[PDB]
């Protein structure tokens, strides 16, 4: 039974083609889909896909939504795989989150375009690819296996290349020196308050965010004797025992 | 002080309730003894007739060796009613409820009216206890035979403790009047009258025998059948004394038959001789003093616990062999003589006997080691280890309570084939001190294995096996063809136990050259013939020595003992040993200069990388940096002695090639704050130790490698370096920012967020700043635990190729290795590679989890481990799991000195992964004591298990990689591999993807992408696992018992979906499978679901 | 069935994260009433779910909680009250603790959380002053439930101040009063008439407080403004299926007529 292509909350089951293994002669690896939404930049006009083929990276998806497009008249306006988490190594991030800046859902690939008239007809595109496939299984819409999982992950024995290297940390530290040396002149110039409140500062402290941080992680003499009421309670103590 | 007597009254629970199977059997024997009382006597009648009388009938007579010609038996062949007593066992009230069996004691000693004052010579007093005994068994059978209880009973003539000159009579019960449900084997035994003659017969320098060779044994057998009561009145009057001697005795008892010493001889060959009343006796004997001024070792003050501390440490201080042994009389102080009898020995002058002369002298050697062993573990007020000391039976195993075995097989023919066959002696002066042919084959075998080893093993142990006391009613002798011979041994154990700094060196020294030949050398030279001679050496010395050719698969102890053998007790004899060779060609043999003839504590490798790296060492400290080095520290597995490849050059293919090397600069406070920017500053640092590198030595080449062993940093590279000795290195930089960073990312991380950041921090702290404590102590400790190197790669190439390297870590077993080293008791450190690995995968079949730790401290034999730190080791391991259920998802628990938090090397690794080795320990131990060891039975222990358990693959790279990895291939020539060996290095350094594997890491991959769905297996030694040409690998994995069937959809499942309902899905299983071979797509070739 | 703590651990070994299980494992000693070996069970069982799964801490939190006001007792609830507002979110530990203490029928906590938890996550959404409002209005606090206006419009900035209006007339058109809440329906309909959701669901919820005069008076009313095709299909047809559900003649006049004009 493939008739079965919808489920109940909105999923669009999308089956694809394999290749050839030399001794497997069958090649269903399925996909969901849905339509969602919020208004921050991104998650408008935006899908969910769900099981996903390995290394989905931006140009198989660019070739593949071009297909569908010179295929049955769909729009699409494509720009970027987002969220694209497959293997789980960028979920926390320790750079965010002990830095001074550059600061701030499982095998879902999210992906939103320009227009919601396209995605819509993509929409309806594909719900009909669902129901295509779920009639013919041999005259299908498709994603061919296309392999740049191949350019990235059966060469990384490779020395990375030096001058570029280079040049990458080389800019990298040119930013960084001058963000941190912005900050702490921006910490230990002057800060008054809204009204007359000069703030303490350390000799050679380096962020806000640092001062903030550590006022957040910090979060005798009685006398047993000279007074009269204290010769009360001792009075009482010497008659008592 | 207080809960090993908790234990020990444990022990006593285990072992009482004795009432319902002494009372109905004290019933039982009481019946015999009435039935012994009604037989009557029989009087003098000719020997020479009663051969024809005894002749047509069942019972043909039993007898010591040889059978009693006529020619001179005049003695009085009587038979009395004798004396009966209810005596030893069952009387002083040491009984264990063993499987096998407990003994009794029923004493029959002679009536005084069938001797002479000259009957103790040229044993027809014994050849009349032979005859005796023949009449009392036709006596007895008929008896019973109309009363009719033969349905259940068997009798035999077994031996008295092994020895020919005593048999006895036991009985066997099987299936209202029936015993079979316990302990067997009630024997009646006679014995002889209590004093007869003076002293002198009675003393160990005696024969009467003709043409003095002493018989020592025979004076003491004699004497040990007459005054064993003496014995028993001085135990019967300590007993009424006090009382802890029947709990001291059954604890005696109890650690004896765990060690294997049982009292029946190590005259004949087999390790025993001492036992459970000679512990008695040496008890009382130390209560009336033991010191050499009588000074009391042993008061009642203290109960069994100091008894026996106090009983081990005399016999651990004090010699009984060579030095001193103990004086005591029955009628009476108890001294320390001086000198030794090469032989265990203590004196009882009141009987003039040698009561530890049923055991030999190796045999009283191990037993002072057992005693100093067991004395080391006692003392220590460290940690508990009772069951480590009692409730395990070492004797189960012979190369697991020893180190390694030999089986001579001698196939002598007859008696008289003797003189052809075998190349030892036979004497009147031999058969006078010696029982038997196995007898003085033993003696003269353990001597020359003395004289052949010397200072080359610890301790030898003989014992020859397919020997039984068991010989019918109707035979006259051991029947038996004992394949080759009918003497009562089949082969010759030969069980050697090692001093392992001593084994593969490759000379032997006897006594230098003086001009006058002394005996010394003279005997040296008889002994080793046309091999040995006398050389020079270095020093210049001329000394007496021989060349031992050693081979890699061949220890030269075995060479040793094959020329021992073959040259002096036979000619054409042959030796079984071949577990050896067995394993050692499952040890991968590296590509080196006559690499066959070296041994396997060879570690010229090791030190060949070690000179490599300490050349790189000078020049990377002699060159200027902006910030200089503070130290680097090697941290490699070649560093400490462990990779799978003995390193050879060049070898690209083993994946543990580059060895890495940690390197920190000095702690400058200029650092960069985030993380991503420190670890992209040392990168720059890196940048530039290789740019200056290529600019003045050219000859190192080098390149860059990101790393992601450590979790979510992605920037962190290590800079990989070529060598031109023909090496490859890791550097990884190490600063005192790094550590201070992961904690604050700690404490600001989000708090549903924290432990995996703990995880990571974990994965640091395990990678950069414990392990080179770890490799240091270790590798410290290598060179004072020899058989380390050769046990751990045995036990990693076991475990690639039962597939478990892609979850567990090579530092956890080093780890799970180094246990059975720095804690062997109750056992010796292993003097070899097989009693090694047996160690290991007893211990690790034994061991539990949910109530067992693994504490151990890495030390030097004879800076440990207190009580304050084992204590806080094991509370936190204590308060670990109860929060931790059952072992959901941390399995073991590997604590030292230098990680008392125990949870370093056991994170990551699945449930399924480490209860599949728990259960491959626990099949391989049933193996074990099943199917014994065999070639068949090694191949078996390194079969694959490959299971079905849902996916094979099978993968061959477009190369095969052993001549590349520098393991030769047991090849006839060494061109062959030579000129496809890679000795140059690659140009284009891109090329190490196809001269190298990408199984292991693709296989991380696609595990933790099916982190929650399949747990996934590589072998991660190609070819060292993968066949000879080196090129077969696989692929497999287990399902989780979550995805057992269509699960209801959701969006957390994150697996491989196929609604087949509306509701429910399930994997597309040959989608995912046909997607792990598109990735491998020219690295796969076959596959095979389930 | 499961019945010993070893088959317990082995549901738990077997299926790691299924809040059904998870439950089942809890509701066996909250069964058997060994509901403080049941809070250190749970000790174990919130440091032992994975920490991926919101949905699922979502659910081992809120069935601690669920103990915690079952059986326990102010002094330990306000414990994990602050524990489960420091490790997920205050909000739905919030929203989760205002209907377990009516459920649990507790109002001298209830309405005083109802106060605070309003003042907390109430100047960036609605929900938590409506509940209280409709809380209100339930246990007969009509007039103390309609004073809250000046409240939310105080809370929150100036973007929702439709809605807070807007929700305030559902529940007074739920069990209110429903002149009344057309008293508070005219400052909607006299801010917004280009918001054509308001217009069609307050005749709808006039529909369902069912004042049938004023009803065929208001879908008579609207309809004299700029009607676009769409919504005259959607007024049209919730009137005319609605009759068929002295006016259907007339309104099937009205069918045609304002085809027209």
């Amino acid at each position: 039974i493939e008739d079965i292509s919808a489920m109940k909350n909105g999923f669009i089951v999308v089956p694809f083609k394999l290749p050839d293994h030399k001794a497997l002669p069958a090649s269903l690896h399925f996909m969901f889909a849905k339509r969602h939404q919020s208004s921050n930049s991104n998650e408008s006009d935006c899908l969910f896909l769900v099981n996903l083929p390995l290394l989905s990276n931006i140009e198989h998806m660019k070739k593949f939504v071009g297909q569908l497009c010179g295929k049955y008249d769909t729009v699409s306006h494509v720009e970027e795989l987002l969220y694209n988490d497959e293997f789980g190594l960028h979920e926390v991030d320790l750079s965010a989150l002990t830095s001074d800046l550059m600061s701030s859902p499982r095998n879902t690939a999210l992906l939103k375009f320009v227009d919601a008239a396209s995605i819509n007809n993509c929409w309806n595109a594909l719900k009909k690819y669902s129901n295509l496939h779920a009639k013919h299984p041999n005259e299908l819409f498709e994603w061919t296996y296309t392999t740049p999982s191949f350019t990235t992950f059966v060469n990384f024995y490779k020395p990375l290349d030096i001058d570029y290297l280079k040049e990458d940390i080389h800019t990298h530290m040119a930013i960084f020196e001058q963000r941190e040396a912005q900050a702490q002149e921006d910490v230990q110039s002057s800060i008054v308050d809204e009204d007359g409140f000069t703030l303490v500062v350390g000799k050679n402290t380096k962020s806000l965010n640092s001062i903030r941080k550590k006022i957040l992680n910090k979060n005798k003499k009685a006398k047993k004797d000279f007074y009269r009421f204290q010769v009360r309670e001792r009075k009482k103590q010497e008659i008592n025992q | 002080s207080n809960i090993f007597k908790l234990q020990i009254d444990e022990l006593l629970e285990q072992v009482k309730l004795k009432q319902k199977h002494v009372l109905k059997v004290e019933k039982f024997l009481h019946k015999l003894y009435d039935i012994l009382q009604e037989i009557p006597d029989w009087e003098e009648k000719s020997l020479a007739e009663v051969d024809s009388f005894f002749k047509n009938k069942i019972v043909s007579v039993p007898f010591v060796d040889p059978k009693p010609i006529p020619q001179n038996t005049n003695y009085k062949f009587n038979y009395k009613k004798p004396d009966i007593s209810l005596i030893g066992s069952f009387a002083l009230k040491a009984g264990i409820y063993q499987p096998n069996g407990s003994s009794i004691d029923t004493l029959l000693t002679m009536p005084k009216e069938l001797f002479e004052k000259k009957d103790f010579l040229n044993f027809r007093c014994l050849h009349k206890r032979s005859v005796y005994l023949a009449y009392l068994t036709h006596h007895l059978l008929i008896l019973l035979k109309k009363d009719k209880l033969d349905s259940f009973l068997q009798l035999e003539y077994s031996y008295f403790d092994n020895d020919p000159l005593l048999p006895i009579l036991r009985i066997s019960c099987s299936k209202d009047y029936n015993f079979y449900k316990t302990r067997f084997s009630i024997n009646l035994l006679i014995g002889f009258p209590y004093k007869v003659f003076e002293p002198k017969k009675l003393l160990p320098n005696r024969n009467c025998i003709r043409i003095l060779p002493a018989t020592p044994l025979y004076n003491f057998s004699v004497l040990s059948s007459s005054t064993h009561e003496n014995y028993l009145k001085y135990l019967y009057k300590t007993k009424k004394q006090t009382e802890s001697f029947v709990e001291a005795t059954v604890l005696g008892r109890l650690w004896l038959q765990q060690r294997g010493f049982s009292s029946n001889m190590s005259h004949s060959g087999s390790l025993g001789g001492f036992g459970t009343f000679e512990f008695t006796i040496l008890m009382a004997a130390l209560l009336n003093g033991g010191g050499i001024n009588s000074n009391k070792i042993l008061l009642h003050g203290f109960s069994s616990y100091q008894l026996f501390k106090g009983v081990i440490k005399y016999l651990a201080t004090m010699d009984l062999c060579h030095d001193g042994h103990l004086q005591f009389h029955s009628n009476p102080a108890s001294k320390y003589i001086d000198e030794g009898f090469q032989t265990p020995t203590l004196f009882d002058k009141s009987t003039k006997v040698n009561i530890l002369t049923k055991m030999t002298v190796s045999s009283y050697q191990i037993l002072k080691e057992y005693a100093g062993e067991t004395l080391r573990m006692l003392n220590n007020v460290v940690q508990d280890q009772f069951s480590n000391i009692f409730l395990t039976n070492i004797s189960r195993f012979d190369n697991l309570k020893y180190d390694l075995c030999y089986d001579v097989q001698l196939p002598l023919g007859k008696y008289n084939n003797l003189e052809t066959s075998l190349a030892a002696t036979f004497g009147s002066m031999e058969r006078v001190k010696f029982i038997t042919l196995e007898n003085f084959l033993a003696h003269k075998i353990t001597n020359v294995a003395r004289y052949a080893l010397g200072d080359r093993i610890k301790y030898i142990q003989i014992e020859m096996v397919g020997q039984k006391s068991d010989f019918p009613i109707t035979k006259r002798k051991v029947y038996s063809n004992t394949g080759g011979n009918h003497f009562n041994f089949d082969f010759v154990r030969v069980k050697l136990i090692v001093n392992p700094s001593e084994c593969d060196k490759l000379v032997t020294k006897g006594p230098a050259h003086s001009e006058t030949m002394s005996t010394e050398a003279a005997v040296f030279k008889n002994f080793w013939g046309i091999k040995s001679s006398l050389r020079r050496f270095k020093d210049g010395s001329i000394t007496h020595c021989c060349v031992w050719s050693t081979s890699s698969s061949e220890p030269i102890i075995s060479s040793i003992v094959n020329f021992a053998l073959q040259k002096h007790v036979s000619k054409k004899a042959q030796i079984s040993n071949e577990t050896i060779k067995k394993f050692h060609n499952f040890l991968p043999l590296p590509n080196l200069p006559s690499s066959a003839k070296t041994s396997v504590l060879n570690l010229s490798s090791f030190f060949n990388l070690k000179k490599s790296f300490d050349d790189l060492y000078k020049i990377i400290f002699q060159m200027k940096l902006p910030l200089s080095v503070k130290s680097i520290l090697p941290v490699g597995s070649a560093f400490r002695y462990t990779s799978l490849c003995q390193p050879v050059p060049f070898a690209y293919s083993d994946p543990d090639f580059f060895q890495d090397v940690i390197l920190e600069f000095e702690t400058s406070p200029k650092w960069p704050d985030e993380i991503t920017s420190l670890e992209k500053a040392k990168t720059a640092f890196l940048l530039k130790i290789q740019e200056e590198l290529s600019a003045n030595s050219s000859t190192y080449r080098s390149f860059f490698s990101r790393d992601e062993s450590i979790p979510y940093n992605l920037e962190i590279v290590t800079l990989n370096i070529l060598t031109p000795e023909g090496y490859g290195f890791k550097f990884r930089v190490l600063t005192e920012r790094d550590e201070i960073l992961y904690l604050r990312a700690i404490a600001n991380a989000r708090n549903e967020l924290k432990p995996e950041l703990e995880a990571t921090f974990l994965k640091f702290t395990a990678k950069y700043l414990a392990s080179v404590r770890h490799t240091r102590t270790l590798e410290n400790i290598s060179h004072s635990y020899q058989f380390y190197s050769p046990v751990v790669r045995l036990f990693k190439r076991w475990l690639d190729t039962h597939l478990l390297l892609g979850h567990i870590t090579d530092e956890l077993a080093e780890l799970i290795a180094i246990k059975p080293f720095v804690d062997p008791a109750p056992y010796f450190i292993p003097g070899s590679l097989e009693n090694g690995f047996l160690k290991v995968l007893k211990f690790i079949s034994q061991w539990n989890w949910k109530d067992d730790p693994l504490i151990l401290d890495l030390v030097k034999p004879e800076e440990r481990l207190t009580l304050a730190q084992y204590k806080g080791i094991q509370m936190n391991f204590t308060n670990l799991r109860n929060s931790d259920p059952n072992g959901t998802h941390l399995q073991f628990f590997v604590a030292s000195k230098n990680d008392p938090s125990g949870i370093l090397y056991s994170s990551g690794i699945p449930l399924p992964i480490a209860t599949r080795l728990t259960a491959l320990a626990k099949v391989a131990v049933n193996l074990l004591q099943t199917h014994g060891l065999n070639q068949q039975t090694i191949n078996l222990l390194f079969t694959p298990g490959l299971k079905d358990y849902d996916f094979v693959v099978d993968l061959r790279t477009p190369i095969g990689l052993k001549s590349s990895c520098g393991i030769l291939s047991a090849t006839e020539f060494k061109n062959i591999t030579n000129d496809q060996a890679p000795s140059n290095f690659p140009e284009n350094l891109n090329d190490l993807s196809e001269k190298m594997d990408p199984t292991y890491q693709l296989v991380k991959y696609l595990n933790l992408k099916y982190k929650n769905s399949l747990i996934l297996s590589s072998r991660k030694y190609i070819g060292v696992n993968g066949g000879e040409k080196g090129d077969k690998n696989v692929i497999t994995g287990l399902i989780k018992p979550l995805f057992k069937g269509a699960h209801k959809f959701r969006v957390n499942l994150d697996c491989n979906v196929k609604p087949v309902d509306d509701e429910n899905v399930i994997l597309n299983k040959e989608a995912i499978f046909h997607e792990i071979a598109a990735f491998g797509n020219d690295m796969v070739i076959n596959f095979e679901t389930d | 069935a499961p019945e010993s703590v070893a088959d317990f651990e082995r549901l738990l070994i077997g299926n790691p994260n299924s809040s059904v299980v998870w439950m089942n494992y809890m509701a066996f000693q909250l069964q058997l009433s060994e509901i403080e070996k049941a809070r250190e069970l749970a000790e174990r069982a919130l440091k032992t779910i994975n920490f991926r799964e919101e949905a699922e801490k979502l659910n081992i939190w809120i069935a601690m909680l669920n103990l915690e006001n079952t059986f326990g007792t102010e002094e330990t609830l306000e414990e994990v009250f602050s524990r489960a507002c420091q490790y997920m979110d205050s909000y739905t530990i919030h929203t989760k603790l205002l209907g377990i203490y009516e459920i649990s029928e507790k109002f001298d906590k209830a309405a005083e959380l109802f106060k605070a938890t309003a003042k907390k996550f109430g100047g960036e959404k609605v929900s938590i002053w409506v509940s209280w409002g409709d809380f209100l209005i339930s246990h007969n606090e009509e007039q103390e439930a309609r004073t809250i206006l000046g409240n939310a419009l105080k809370a929150l900035p100036k973007r929702n101040h439709i809605e807070v209006v807007r929700k305030f007339a559902q529940l007074e058109f739920a069990k209110g009063d429903p002149e009344r809440g057309r008293s508070l329906f005219e400052g909607l309909v006299a801010d917004a008439p280009k918001r054509i959701d308001l217009w069609n669901v307050y005749v709808d919820q006039e529909v369902k407080a069912k004042d049938k005069k004023k009803v065929e008076d208001l879908f008579e009313r609207i309809i004299t403004k700029k009607i676009t095709r769409k919504q005259a299909k959607f007024f049209f047809n919730k009137w005319l299926q609605f009759e068929e559900s002295k006016t259907i003649e007339y309104v099937k006049a009205k069918a045609t007529e304002y085809v027209a004009s």
